[PDB]
């Protein structure tokens, strides 16, 4: 519209309708000029590429772009708790997006007539790099300003060399809205329809289903043997009943597993090694191994074993102020996975024994251990859980065949997730003049919800803050101004029968 | 107006089970895992019980712990002469904010 | 093997600072919380403060509070608790004590480090006395 | 098909109209495997789930009806004609479903016969013999039910939701017939059974029952794999082998709870399904576990068990006269292929739970208030006839 | 049915990360302190650009079943018969079938193009559009960990010979 008018107000708050959940949240953020308005071709050579593994071949653009893929983007840690406590169930329905307040600056002062380039793949013709777990998101707090994080890709590498297939992309090559200081910008998106996320724990396990009271009318062999001696061979039925619930028939079997090696929290109960990278569980594509992080969702630990941990098997973030490379214990956070495990293997035990051989009368019986187990028909599982601090979606890949896309890392798989949103300075002159522009960013989803009709007499676990005294407000700022989010929240408190 | 309270004594002949347990405030063995420590006379604690029911390496079988709401209980069976010793049952305080300890209970064996 | 050598017995008399050092050897100095807990003569274990196994974070009983201070030297690999404004009742038994659980667990309801020590030092007799 | 099937039960007081904890430690402690958490409710049910209760000696459930009535309650021996009995139906699946565990007390399969009601009873979460916080308690008096004298009766029909057909028919090929030729398609997944011959000489002279079983490992405990995967009992021509739990093993008539013999039990086998499906007590086959060079030969590996693979095809269990129908899809993020692995068609929405108590009727209470809850009661039981009607959709 | 796919990956499953941005995600970079007894520690890293071996992903590679690999240079192979007896198989009612061509993978390492699966493929077509998203033929799927770690005993690791369906598998179909 004009110079002297604003484009936007400012817009954060959550509505709980019913059924539904409206969060609206509004950051203000500041974009440089990246690569000096240039796309340059990047590589491990570039870093001196160490390893095979560590080996990509991609480009930096100068496009920044937005990420507001983590969940404390949009819920404050009250609408959290008030999510998490009452519903089994929620999932993304709408999305809105705003971009207003445009400001330049140049190096200060106000340049009226710059713009900013802005526009959406909708298409999903670029590569798709929010489905990473990158920083760069939107602030927690809505109080903090925000650097929008540089764009790049990476594309087919040999070594540190490209191959014929490899791809480039120049996102100049894409129509854009190009705004000044008085214009605007929005879009409306639809998320595609997928499952609701489970935010609950089972109150009952998969071994455990039975009637109590009852016996089975199955038989087991109970004896192959009459007793100690020579040729006692013998063939006894027992009937399974309450008193040997191990051995009953089953209609269901728990999920898969990949298992990992478990490290110890106290740490003087772990090896005296480094088996870090060596004792890890891992994949391997085109000879580069990867590590196989956070895997298949599993259980963390079994009951009443607190200390151990999945070595690459867990979610583990960051506390605030924590540095980047070999931080204390103390330091991080090591989210678990321990309310699965009614209906998921443990991950750091085998799934079971297999028979290894025929016996006879010259052989006795042979078992081995399963140490990882596919898809088995029969079999139920439960996803890895969200968190607050954690990813909403992915990008499903776009392959012939796939099973269970939910992404490994939590939240709503997608074949077409939320586009993603480009925006960089428009150059102003390889003699450019020296830019930065800022403004204001709103971002509005709808979420359903799935309220719990159970008739469970006791009292549930809810998530409930402490009551006692301590010097600082948890979720809150300190005498310095710095917000903080003291520990990681899942999603389930709340049960569900099995 | 957390406390951490145990029986100042306790008495057993050897080979009989001996229970000692320490009662404790919702901020502390309610909400925090237990440790359990021996202390023989003119010697530093050594910790026998952690994680509520845990045990370090090096340490017997015999002893043996359990919490149960607010309070937590340490069990020692298979009683000997040398197992006589001072006993304190610790935990982390949330309203204090810091471990609290009991006032120890000294174990007498008979004979 | 892992060692903690608590310092030497000291004589102090009231308003007197007393600083009791604990070095240890045999692992690593870095990784491990350690805890100073005193016992009267007569009396049971009354834990004093806490030290973080990087030194930045440090935690007091309110007792102490202000009258306190730890320090952590990782170049000698020794542990200091400085006690000032001395009176009859601090006469004491000061013990070091080494922390192996480095990390804390977050399950439902409120989460918590283990506290649970280990290793423990010999022990400093400071006698408060006129 | 359409059956019907009417039949007169009748059912006690169970738990002297009582809820009580139940956990291994009030069975006397068993061991970690066997280690659970529970409830016993005064509560019967009905299970009709058993083919043999609406058959007499491709298809699938559509319909079904329900009935209850000429309830008569007796008093310990007349009548009592002001005596209610309670029934719900469980209709939103709120309660722990126990119907799909392949327990006792079905409507018996031959028509004259008079059974007695089971009584009701589910598990929860356990560290042991004790309960964690996160374990859930049911009363199902807080389950609103219909009430029931003497005149009255109960009735609800129910739409089994939409399943495929079961198979009841036998493959005329085999997967490698349809040795080194290119083929499109291969046999389904395994996890290996250990191989026990009915001639007694022929097995190991030791105990293996346990020890040589396969298992599978939830929470640090141990369950068998049973009845497992869909595989084939045995190879063509030998009919003495068995999988140690592969394969449903029903009682003959009159056969005692423990340590029976082999003419006591009948072992069924999975034979037809050897054409799609692997042996069981075989492996599925050999893989490749190195590099061959000019220093190194090839080296092959067994595949005890094996995950679905893309291209792989397999038949279900088969379902018996004697074996279960339905079995409810425990509520989860996710399954694969979820027919129940005793055979019978697996729902989302099965049959619903039909629950039934008497009512307690007190005593003569004290003439001076008190405020305990009554502990004495008229000794009571209840009977009547029941009616089931299924619309089976043939194939 | 669904379209054949007749284009290739422009990027492979483990590569799909923006490269000059950090993640927020921490892994287990250092054990031991160091040269020398009683030297245990947890230390955490950031995983970025630097080390992309460690990251947290979202999908992984399809199932294997490993192939004996073959070589067209006629000296690098064992002078053995091998066509039968080192041969990946299934066995159906106790007759044993060759797997030919067998679940989808790719024929062999990029560089590598002498090698090709004994059955593994249609004959001499390659795979090798799809290593993107699958494994190689005559590779092992990974590894993983076969015990429980102590201050007795070090970690032990072993090879995945054949890896069925997982959730979060993606995968291409062989091409026509």
């Amino acid at each position: 519209d004009g110079v002297g008018s604003s484009s936007g107000n400012w817009h954060c708050d959550s509505q709980w309708l019913g059924d539904r959940v409206i969060t609206t949240s509004t950051r203000t953020w500041a974009l440089p000029t990246y690569n000096n308005h240039l796309y340059k071709q990047i590589s491990n050579s570039t870093s001196g590429g160490s390893s095979n593994d560590n080996a990509y071949f991609g480009y930096s653009t100068p496009w920044g772009y937005f990420d507001f893929n983590r969940f404390h983007c949009h819920f404050s840690p009250r609408d959290w708790q008030r999510l998490i406590n009452n519903n089994w169930g929620f999932r993304p329905k709408r999305l809105n997006f705003k971009l207003f307040n445009i400001q330049v600056k140049e190096v200060i002062a106000n340049n009226l007539t710059s713009t900013v380039q802005v526009f959406t793949d909708s298409d999903y013709q670029l590569p798709y790099v929010l489905g990473s777990a990158h920083e760069g998101c939107l602030p927690p707090f809505p109080a903090d300003v925000f650097m929008i994080p540089q764009y790049g890709y990476l594309t087919l590498n040999d070594g540190s060399q490209a191959v014929g297939r490899s791809s480039f992309y120049c996102l100049e090559y894409f129509p854009s809205q190009m705004l000044r200081t008085g214009n605007n910008f929005q879009f409306s998106y639809e998320f595609e329809n997928v499952p609701f996320h489970s935010s609950y724990a089972h109150s009952q396990s998969l071994d455990r289903l039975m009637n109590p009271l009852i016996d089975q009318y199955l038989y087991y062999l109970s004896k192959t043997i009459n007793g100690s001696g020579q040729n006692q061979q013998t063939l006894k039925f027992s009937v399974a009943g309450p008193s040997n619930m191990a051995v009953q028939g089953r209609n269901y079997i728990p999920g898969p597993s990949y298992r990992q090696q478990r490290v110890s929290t106290t740490v003087t109960q772990n090896n005296n090694s480094e088996f870090a990278w060596p004792g890890a569980s891992s994949w391997a594509l085109n000879g580069r191994n990867s590590l196989m992080n956070p895997g298949p969702a599993m259980a963390s630990h079994k009951e009443g074993e607190d200390r151990f941990f999945p070595l690459s098997g867990s979610l583990i973030f960051g506390k605030q102020g924590t540095g980047r490379d070999n931080v204390d214990a103390d330091k991080v956070m090591i989210t678990n996975e321990e309310e699965i495990k009614t209906t998921n293997p443990v991950a750091t035990e085998s799934y079971g024994q297999v028979a290894t051989n025929h016996q006879s009368a010259q052989a006795q019986a042979q078992t081995g251990w399963v140490q990882n187990q596919g898809i088995l028909p029969g079999m139920v599982w439960q996803d890895r859980d969200v968190y607050l601090q954690g990813p909403i979606w992915a990008k499903i890949p776009h392959t012939d065949g796939n099973f269970h896309p939910s992404p490994l890392m939590g939240g709503f798989g997608m074949k077409h997730p939320p586009p993603q949103i480009l925006i960089k300075n428009t150059p102003v002159p390889n003699s450019f003049i020296t830019q930065y522009s800022t403004g204001q960013v709103s971002v509005e989803i709808e979420w359903e919800l799935q309220k719990e009709n159970s008739k469970r007499w006791n009292p549930e676990i809810q998530y409930t803050s402490n009551y006692y005294k301590s010097n600082n407000v948890e979720f809150a700022v300190n005498t310095e101004g710095v917000y903080s989010e003291p520990r990681p929240i899942g999603t389930r408190y709340l049960t569900r029968n099995l | 107006q957390s406390v951490l309270t145990q029986p100042p004594s306790a008495s057993g002949t050897p080979g009989q089970r001996v229970t000692i347990s320490c009662s404790g405030s919702s901020s502390n063995i309610g909400s925090n895992p237990v440790n359990w420590y021996q202390q023989l006379p003119g010697t530093a604690p050594k910790l026998l019980i952690y994680s509520n029911n845990q045990r370090p390496s090096g340490v017997p079988d015999r002893f043996s712990g359990s919490k149960s709401g607010t309070s937590a209980s340490l069990a020692i069976s298979g009683l000997q002469s040398e197992d006589e010793a001072d006993y304190y049952c610790a935990a982390w305080d949330d309203s204090l904010n810091g471990v609290l300890f009991g006032g120890g209970t000294k174990l007498t064996v008979l004979g | 093997q892992v060692q903690v050598v608590e310092s030497g017995a000291e004589v102090k008399k009231p308003g007197a600072s007393v600083k009791v050092s604990c070095k240890a050897s045999g692992y690593a100095f870095t990784t491990y919380y350690m805890h100073w807990v005193r016992q009267a003569p007569g009396q049971g274990l009354e834990w004093m403060g806490l030290i973080n196994p990087s030194g930045d974070s440090i935690t007091y009983a309110q007792r102490f509070q202000g009258r306190v201070t730890m320090t952590k030297d990782t170049s000698t690999s020794t542990v200091y608790m400085e006690l000032s404004s001395l009176r009859s009742e601090d006469t004491a038994i000061y013990y070091c004590a080494r922390d192996p659980n480095v990390a804390f667990y977050y399950g439902s309801g409120n989460y918590y480090k283990d506290n649970a020590m280990d290793v423990w030092g010999q022990g400093t007799t400071v006698t408060v006395s006129s």
